[PDB]
């Protein structure tokens, strides 16, 4: 592995100019923007990935309200003699709960 | 394809970018409570000494 | 008599369709407010924001 | 070739065309008597509240 | 006879594809907070530690 160390020393040597080309406060300022710039970009996705929270949690809400009406609209239908409408509304009810669980469950 | 489900589809980008703002501004430093809680208290009491007098 | 029966029906969907265009319609108008208001607010957060260069 | 039988089979299209627009919204979720039927009810104990008085 | 007897079976075997379908659209936008989340995760961790030239 003669070979590699001649490029060891070929890469030590250029390391030590780029290091010998660093300025102090120069290469200082631009490492605290680089990290500001950085948290800025991180601060957004986070932003982007609790904003998605609330959007699943609307959608939970909703489903739920949905259910609610097509419960009460199944009694109404109970109540002037039609088991034909009720039975489906109740299976739509039904769906829409489980699709609740599910929402709730990832929120 | 459809016009609804076109509608659905940006409805849904819209209410992403309402939430993303919001939730920007409190990762930012939210500020838009502290202050109006404080300004009721001092308001409250102001109206109490305006209606004693 | 046929005719009556069936074009009742349509009536009927015609009604249902007009109810849901209409639902559109009015969100349209709602979510460009909304979603312009989201646009504005995410800008001036990150402008009046100190973070950044 | 003739005149009647061109008139058939055009006839025949437009009738399952109807059915295919019947099954097809059927298929997407009617929606044209579970609202009927309620409204139906609603009016109805409206009717008798405004008789009665 | 034949002919509603076959369309009842084509009506419960759409109904369990659309259910598929929509657990699959279900899945698919919960997989989509997910990865967001890992990226996020990801990204943070990297930029927290010093790690790397």
């Amino acid at each position: 592995a003669l070979f590699d160390r001649l490029g060891r020393v070929v890469r030590a040597n250029l390391n030590d100019l780029v290091s010998k080309a660093e300025d102090p406060e120069k290469v200082l300022e631009q490492a605290v923007i680089d990290m500001q710039e950085d948290l800025v970009q991180l601060r957004q996705a986070v932003a982007r990935t609790i904003a998605e929270e609330k959007r699943t949690e609307q959608r939970l809400n909703q489903d739920t309200q949905e259910a609610k009406k097509w419960e009460d609209r199944a009694k109404l239908a109970l109540t002037n003699g039609e088991e034909n409408l009720a039975r489906e509304a109740l299976a739509r009810k039904k769906s829409l709960t489980d699709t609740a669980a599910a929402y709730q469950t990832q929120l | 394809s459809s016009a609804t489900s076109a509608f659905e589809r940006m409805e849904n980008k819209v209410l992403d970018m309402e939430a993303t703002s919001q939730a920007a501004g409190e990762l930012a430093g939210f500020g838009i409570e502290n202050q109006f809680a404080q300004l009721e208290a001092s308001s409250g009491v102001e109206d109490e000494l305006a209606a004693l007098k | 008599a046929q005719q009556r029966t069936m074009s009742e029906n349509l009536r009927r969907n015609l009604a249902a369709l007009e109810a849901k265009i209409s639902e559109a319609k009015t969100k349209k108008n709602m979510l460009q407010a909304r979603a312009k208001a989201a646009k504005a607010n995410a800008e001036l957060q990150q402008t009046l924001g100190g973070l950044g260069t």
